[PDB]
């Protein structure tokens, strides 16, 4: 009854593990070579990453 | 007219209106009433402006064509890339100079007759970058001294195979043959890719006139460039050299097919509805 006033402080911990960004149109894994590695545009173009 | 030294000059030096000295007739048919298009456009001006048109038009002014006849020449220098186009003022102001201390009856007609010859050599370089032979016939001729001129085998391969490259040289007024060093060259463009060793292909194809996983493939791309400027009947049927050059030829007629069925089928997938990534990527596995 006598409980003070309160915040939530929300966080999470994921150990052991490796952020993925797959570089597929889908983020699936349809297979290891991707559809977007196969494509036209980032086979035969040279593009810069930021 | 707009590639001309001297029209260029008449626009950077006379005046764009109709003065007496330059344009004595035009301003005489308007002074005199004469003229088709408003005749009356001279009797409604102020005595400031018509009496000072009667004045220079009975007794005209004389003018310095010196500033003319030289412009008409540095803009030709300019043009011939002999100087740069900043260099423009430079020797504007480096021949007014040299026509001011050694000014003459001769001289100001020698510029009249350099004027006429500066119009001459900017069409006569205009002439000779359209028809683009002159560079090319010189460069190849000299190639073909230091090859020889009967092979041992397959002469009646080899003697047209070298006719048909005068064509390419003749019948594409950008390509061009050259020499850096030892060897020589062919560009099939001015500033393009698909440059050829006329010295390694030559070398090459030495050997292979009659024969009936051997070729470097800057001869093949000999044999692909010489393939549309090649008959039938220039080389044999059965001859290796010459089923390959029947066999590009077949490959450069698909490939302008196939550009025509590239152009047919994207048009078609894009108003039915499709993917833009995968309709231009099976169109093309479809294709090669």
């Amino acid at each position: 009854k006598t409980a003070v006033d309160s915040i939530t402080q929300k966080k999470f911990l994921c150990d052991r593990t490796l952020w993925r960004i797959p570089f597929s149109s889908n983020f699936m894994s349809m297979g290891a070579l991707t559809d977007l590695g196969q494509n036209l545009l980032y086979a035969n173009s040279a593009h810069a990453l930021d | 007219d707009a590639t001309d030294p001297a029209v260029r000059a008449a626009l950077q030096s006379q005046p764009s209106g109709l003065n007496s000295t330059d344009d004595w007739r035009q301003v005489m048919d308007r002074i005199m009433s004469l003229t088709a298009r408003n005749p009356d456009a001279f009797r409604q001006q102020p005595q400031a402006n018509r009496l000072s048109a009667i004045l220079e038009a009975v007794v005209p002014a004389r003018a310095n064509p010196t500033h003319e006849k030289v412009l008409a020449i540095v803009n030709a220098l300019a043009e011939n890339r002999a100087i740069r186009p900043d260099e423009a003022g430079l020797v504007y102001d480096a021949l007014l100079q040299r026509v001011a201390r050694y000014n003459s009856g001769n001289v100001q007609t020698n510029l009249d007759r350099l004027v006429g010859d500066v119009r001459e050599a900017v069409a006569q370089r205009e002439r000779a970058q359209q028809q683009g032979n002159l560079g090319s016939m010189v460069a190849l001729n000299a190639f073909l001294s230091t090859q020889p001129a009967n092979v041992p085998r397959g002469q009646e391969d080899y003697t047209n195979f070298v006719s048909a490259l005068r064509l390419m040289v003749t019948e594409t007024p950008q390509s061009e043959v050259y020499q850096s060093g030892p060897d020589y060259f062919f560009q099939t463009s001015r500033q393009g890719l698909q440059t050829v060793n006329l010295s390694q292909a030559f070398k090459n194809l030495q050997g292979l006139w009659g024969v009936r996983s051997l070729l470097t493939p800057n001869s093949r791309l000999l044999l692909l460039l010489i393939a549309p400027f090649t008959d039938s009947g220039s080389v044999s049927r059965d001859t290796y050299l010459g089923h390959l050059l029947t066999l590009y030829r077949e490959a450069i007629g698909q490939a302008h097919v196939d550009e025509h069925t590239f152009q047919e089928i994207t048009s078609v997938s894009r108003a039915l509805g499709q993917e833009d990534t995968g309709s231009l990527e099976a169109t093309l596995n479809y294709l090669l």
